[PDB]
């Protein structure tokens, strides 16, 4: 048999297992490549979600059908009180 | 940026909010929220509803007519923009709002 | 880092307007959930025996085992996720009065919706205004992150310039943007005099 | 179009600046490509290849005779 | 004087532009090849303002007017009106219309001295078009084509009624508009001549697909070219009898 | 490629003269040059355009 | 259709055609079957195989039957031209043999789909399917020469000049080397050889040119000779037909 | 349609990156480092 | 996505599943159109094809002049009746579903379209805008 | 044929003024258009060709045409100035007016 009707599979096998996160604070799995020539700067910043809000702005997208026209768009406000450094954690490359 | 007074209660209809029925007569029936739209679907008369601002204007209350309202007209004149005229209008708007 | 010990770092020193940023966050929880919702599986026609909101068959006669790919019902939400390519629309500051002011609207009003954000307090500090939805709900922690590569796509490279920032209360069918506009449209109330 | 046009264009310059050298190199490489197809082929295609080769050999033998 | 031109992909030059003797307009969407195509002929001698009507690319059918003024649909945003006013010379009057027929370009067509309008249009729109353009207004229909704007290109030098118009209707339109008129087609036989090409006293843009005899009939009826003051149609009697 | 030195042919229209101490480097450079300009989705018989090798002689010429 | 029938399905030699058909049947249809399978299953398998081969041969024949000009009832000018070129009688006989082979393959597939139902053993159904495929191959084997002739006339008929006799035209004629080819080269953009040798153009040439805001197509012709209307080649007869069927000066 | 992993589109994007696509990130990192140095001086001043 | 439409079309809510009736909006004489297929519709299992404002769709003339009956013709929707989010930032819906038959090239058949026409349809089909006497 | 001419005559039959006692209707050709030079693509001195200005700015796919600076104003210094368009509701366009 061939199921008589091919269809896309439900879900995403790559997101499995779909278990609860180990902690409420998701941990970063990767960071941007370290271009040492560039001035030092933080690769990330912690924040707190506050709530989505409506926004409207004229587009600047030449070649778009909506170019030079207002387009409403949602935005996710995120409360981000300034962070303060409290320490450092080094690392050394190992075969493992 | 063209806010509309509600067709039912005359309340402002900010962009991204409300609904705009399109009658076959080809004149928009904007509604600030689902309540005004459902009231229009029932053919309720806004003037007969106590909560409608039009009922207040028809009841003889809240200064239904005043000289300050003459500035509220939806002028079709395209008169050219000018920074000095823009600043004078920005001051006159707050002054008329305080007097009103 | 030794120079920055005990020193605060403002978001403006780590991000700027029009910058793209990833926004990893835990998804909102949902508890146990059926296959019809956690995976979108089609519902059975009607009143089918042994239930209807479940996959009609788990597997074939062989292999004599249930495959992991059959999408069995299980816990939904509270999963780690990594959204990417979300341009910042406005980098505000807590010392900037009328943070919702714009070159067009230029109103003297805070970005916070009237009555405060639903299930959240009023903002009183610098805040990013990344466009679009982000994983997680209000009060969830979020770790803003760089795109990890020089995308600079025309959707990202294009400058943004907000024309107006809505602040009508999200608590209900908010209409007025500021309390003074409400007092003006409604006039003096009986309690006022 | 509307004629033997491609033959006219071939008479004008002819198929390329260097059509001949690549064709000669391909004709030289064919002697090894034949054995490569005789060896690397798999499935039913190899049976048809061996059958066509035996038929071409029988035809060449009949022609020499 | 005729110059073939094309929009993104369309022979309907009139839908995307509204040429006038003192000014011109074009949709802001797409590449600049269209606005530059207008600049290549009109040059800097007259303004060519980019504009939009509620964001539509069909602004040419959404608006109508003459050298003395212009009109826009009620749905147009105030920003587009302020841009059209600040760009155009003050002599070109502008006035938003409140009438139900938003499609002013099809609902109305006009020259410097006359303006046909839809029979059902309210009298207030007629009085406003009169007070603005200065042209006499007379509601009419092109042999039952109620949308006079899309079926009759017009200019002070002449006009071009759609091919199906009866000869008596052509004589009536000539007795009304006081301009020469001829039945014809444009954009490879398209029956919509009013939207198929813009025209003025000294220019007539048209689609690339228009046939050469149609371009000749257009240049003759509009007298756009020298030595063709509409009197050459007799010389065209062979080409016209042969084309049909 | 390292070693090979590109130089347009003098008094010879529409030509380029690669040269290098090693046959391998100059040959791979000429191969990449003729390959980068390969025609696609068009009949080769009509489209003669494209770079092609003309000679592979020694720098001396005549020694 | 008319006007340069370039849409012909590119007919192929009968050997390569039978090879492509057998390959498509072996590849698209299911192949594996076992003696232990129910006899109805093996019967449906062989029936689907024979039906697929017959439908593929029927499509390969119908594409040629439909894509060819159908010289008759097209136009007297094109009819006489194709008759002078491809020997109209042989051109009809070839397509008639194509239709005959198609009808034979249809009758064979039908008779074998009917006979196959009664097979009581896997070997009987296998021999019946092999007999059907071999009958289809033998029907294709007799079609080789007509198929090659159709492939040749398609390569020739697909490059014939476009022309509409109702449209305005102006024929040109004269003795060879007179410069009529040069006159066509000067009066229009169409390219033609102008070599000194007499018959520089072995076939009709055409070349559009505008005039008086009207299209025109000059048509050079491949020479003519003073012969008693019988001692002449198809080229000269094709030229005389181009004059006889084309008016306008 | 071309695959997201297709080598041709990836090479075209790599060629496009050399110009404004990299210059914008460079100026952005420079402005970010300048704002960080300003925030550091604002704290060291007090 | 379909040939003969000027520019790309932005997504909008569907509201015309195949087989939906819709009132005729032009003077061609057909009384109503019965959709049977939607050009450019996204194929999917168990998913009925559906159309939206300004989309071309084949449809038989369920009622009207007999000569137009017993044949399917391409048609461009002029009204949806279902809510859709305009990019300007306000929802709207037409009083009733409507459409017009047209040739595959998209040239209009009737001399004029009756009733208001959606802005999204007039922007997508210039001929429909030329035949539309009332835009929104 | 004695039939085709009756239909072709509808197009061939150009109309006549039919005086309808006339008001002056002379064509309005601006003098600046009469003074404008014809555009020659081969001419090195040909106008800047805004098409070419877009082609030199990365082409049509990336160039951002500026509607500002091509429109007339009393002074160029504020030509880039943004308009408010709003002020605590009752958008400024409703309030804008001379005097
Ligand atoms: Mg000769
Ligand atoms: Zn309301």
């Amino acid at each position: 048999s061939h199921r008589k009707y091919e269809a896309p599979r439900h879900g995403h096998l790559g997101f499995l297992p779909r278990k609860r996160a180990a902690s409420i604070r998701a941990r970063v799995k990767a960071f941007p490549k370290d271009d040492r020539s560039k001035p030092v700067a933080l690769t990330s910043f912690l924040g707190y979600k506050a709530g989505m809000t409506t926004i409207v702005r004229d587009l600047d997208r030449p070649g778009s059908k909506f170019h030079k026209r207002e387009v409403v768009e949602a935005v996710t406000v995120v409360d981000t009180p300034p962070v303060v450094v409290v320490g450092v954690v080094g690392y050394v490359e190992t075969p493992r | 940026m063209r806010i509309y007074q509600c067709h039912f209660c005359s309340s402002p209809c900010y962009p991204g909010h409300g609904i705009m029925f399109v009658r076959n007569d080809a004149k928009e029936f904007r509604f600030c929220r689902s309540k005004c739209h459902k009231a229009f679907k029932q053919r309720r008369n806004p003037r007969k509803l106590k909560w409608t601002k039009a009922f207040r204007k028809a009841a003889g209350k809240e200064l239904a007519v005043d000289s300050t309202l003459t500035f509220a007209q939806r002028r079709n004149v395209p008169v050219r923009y000018n920074r000095e005229l823009v600043a004078t209008t920005l001051k006159a708007m707050a002054r008329i709002e305080e007097i009103r | 880092a030794r120079e920055h010990f005990e020193k605060t770092v403002a978001v403006d020193s780590v991000f700027e307007q029009n910058e793209m940023i990833d926004a990893i966050a835990v998804t909102k929880g949902h508890g146990f959930e059926g296959v019809t919702h956690r995976w979108g599986t089609k519902k059975l026609p009607r009143k089918t025996h042994r239930g209807l909101r479940k996959v009609a068959c788990i597997g074939a006669w062989h292999p004599a085992h249930v495959m992991w790919s059959v999408a069995r019902a299980g816990q939904r939400g509270y999963h780690s996720r990594t959204s990417i390519n979300h341009k910042i629309y406005r980098v505000g500051k807590g010392d900037d009065e009328a943070n919702g002011a714009t070159s067009f609207d230029r109103t003297k009003k805070t970005i916070t919706p009237m009555g405060g954000f639903v299930h959240y307090g009023e903002i009183k500090n610098d805040f990013i205004m990344v466009k679009g939805c982000i994983p997680g709900n209000r009060k969830r922690i979020v770790t803003l992150r760089k795109s990890l590569y020089t995308n600079t796509s025309r959707k990202a490279l294009e400058e943004v310039s907000l024309k107006w920032i809505d602040t009508a209360s999200k608590f209900g069918k908010g209409r007025f943007q500021t309390p003074a506009e409400k007092h003006a449209f409604m006039g003096t109330l009986k309690k006022d005099l | 179009p509307q004629n033997d046009y491609i033959e006219r264009h071939i008479k004008q310059h002819g198929k390329r600046l260097d059509h001949e050298e690549r064709k000669r190199k391909r004709e030289a490489r064919e002697s090894h490509k034949i054995s490569e197809r005789a060896q690397k082929l798999t499935g039913w295609k190899g049976k048809q290849f061996a059958k066509k080769r035996y038929a071409e050999k029988v035809s060449m033998r009949k022609k020499i005779k | 004087m005729a110059t073939r031109t094309q929009f993104e992909n369309s022979n309907e030059i009139g839908v995307f532009s509204k040429l006038t003797n003192t000014y011109c307009l074009v949709a802001v969407g797409g590449s600049e090849n269209f606005y530059s195509a207008f600049e290549a002929e009109l040059g800097d001698a007259i303004p060519i303002v980019h504009t939009t009507i509620a964001g539509t690319r069909i602004i040419g059918r959404m608006t109508a007017g003459n050298r003395r003024g212009l009109l826009v649909p009620t749905q147009t945003t105030d920003q587009e009106l302020q841009h059209l006013r600040n760009s155009l010379p003050d002599s070109v009057k502008i006035q938003r219309v409140e009438e139900r027929l938003s499609a002013l370009g099809n609902v109305i067509c006009c020259n410097d001295y006359v303006a046909l309008v839809h029979p059902d249009i309210d009298r207030e729109t007629e009085e406003l078009i009169s007070d603005v353009l200065g042209v006499e207004v007379f509601r009419q229909t092109i042999s039952g084509n109620i949308l006079v704007g899309s079926y009759c290109s017009l200019s002070n030098q002449g006009g071009l009624v759609h091919p199906q118009t009866s000869v008596q209707d052509q004589e009536e339109l000539s007795s009304l508009l006081q301009v020469p008129l001829v039945a014809g087609t444009v954009n490879r036989g398209s029956s919509v001549v009013g939207a198929g090409m813009v025209v003025n006293d000294y220019l007539a843009v048209t689609g690339l697909d228009t046939t050469a005899p149609e371009l000749s009939v257009i240049e003759s009826i509009f007298r756009l070219q020298d030595a063709q003051p509409e009197s050459i149609s007799g010389n065209l009697r062979d080409t016209l009898i042969e084309t049909y | 490629r390292d070693g090979v030195t590109i130089e347009f042919s003098t008094n010879v229209k529409d030509e380029i003269v690669l040269s290098g101490n090693s046959v391998e480097d100059v040959s791979q450079n000429a191969a990449d040059l003729q390959q980068i300009c390969r025609v696609r989705n068009k009949d080769i018989r009509k489209f003669l355009d494209g770079i092609y090798v003309s000679h592979k002689g020694f720098i001396t010429e005549d020694l | 259709m008319q006007l340069s029938w370039k849409d012909i399905p590119t007919v192929a030699p009968a050997n390569d055609l039978l090879d492509i058909v057998l390959n498509r049947t072996q590849r698209k249809t299911p192949t594996v079957i076992r003696p232990g399978f129910k006899i109805t299953r093996i019967r449906a398998f062989y029936m689907r195989k024979v039906k697929y081969t017959g439908e593929g041969f029927v499509e390969k024949f119908e594409d040629i039957l439909k894509g060819f000009p159908n010289i008759n009832d097209v136009h007297p000018f094109h009819r006489d031209l194709m008759d002078t070129l491809y020997e109209k009688n042989h051109y009809k006989i070839s397509l008639a043999a194509i239709s005959r082979a198609k009808s034979l393959v249809e009758q064979v597939a039908r008779d074998y789909v009917r006979l196959l139902k009664f097979g009581q053993s896997l070997f009987q159904c296998k021999q019946l399917k092999r007999a059907a495929l071999g009958r289809m191959a033998t029907i294709v084997k007799k079609l080789r020469d007509p198929l090659a002739y159709l492939e040749q006339v398609r390569q020739h008929i697909g490059r014939l000049p476009s022309i509409d006799p109702n449209t305005r035209t102006l024929l040109i004629c004269g003795y060879p080397n007179v410069g009529k080819s040069s006159f066509l080269r000067c009066i229009t953009k169409s390219d033609v050889d102008v070599q000194p040798y007499a018959f520089t153009t072995k076939s009709l040439y055409v070349g559009h040119f505008d005039y008086k805001y009207l299209r025109f197509q000059a048509i050079d012709t491949p020479g003519i000779l003073d012969r008693p209307t019988e001692e002449m080649n198809n080229i000269e007869m094709q030229s005389i037909y181009a004059i006889a069927h084309l008016r306008s000066c | 349609a071309k695959s997201l992993r297709a080598s041709s589109h990836l090479n075209a994007k790599s060629v496009k990156r050399r110009g404004v696509f990299q210059k914008a990130v460079d100026a952005r990192e420079q402005r970010i480092s300048d704002k960080l140095k300003e925030d550091l001086l604002k704290q060291k001043l007090e | 996505s379909g040939n003969g439409a000027q520019g790309t079309k932005f997504r909008i809510s569907l509201g015309l599943p195949v087989g939906a009736i819709m009132n005729c909006a032009d003077n061609s004489g057909a009384r109503n159109l019965y959709i049977i297929a939607v050009k450019g519709s996204g194929s999917r299992l168990n998913r009925l094809p559906a159309a939206s404002l300004g989309d071309m769709v084949m449809a038989t003339v369920k009622k009207g002049k007999p000569e137009l009956r017993k044949k399917v013709m391409p048609a461009i929707v002029v009204r949806q009746a279902k809510s859709w989010r305009r990019r300007d930032g306000v929802f709207l819906y037409f009083e009733d579903n409507a459409g017009v038959i047209a040739n595959p090239k998209g040239e209009m058949k009737g001399s004029a379209i009756t009733g208001p026409v959606g802005k999204e349809c007039a922007d997508l089909w210039p001929r429909v805008a030329s035949n539309s006497g009332v835009v929104v | 044929s004695q039939s085709r001419i009756n239909n072709v005559l509808n197009k061939i039959h150009v109309a006549q003024p039919q005086a309808r006692d006339d008001v002056k209707r002379t064509p309005f050709i601006p003098e600046s258009v009469k003074n404008l030079k014809k555009y020659d693509p081969e001419d090195p001195n040909r106008r800047k060709l805004a098409r070419d200005i877009e082609a030199e700015n990365g082409g049509a796919g990336v160039f951002n045409v500026n509607l500002k600076d091509k429109y007339l104003l009393e002074d160029d210094e504020w030509k880039n100035d943004i308009m408010p368009e709003i002020l605590d509701g009752k958008n400024v366009y409703d309030f804008l007016d001379p005097e």
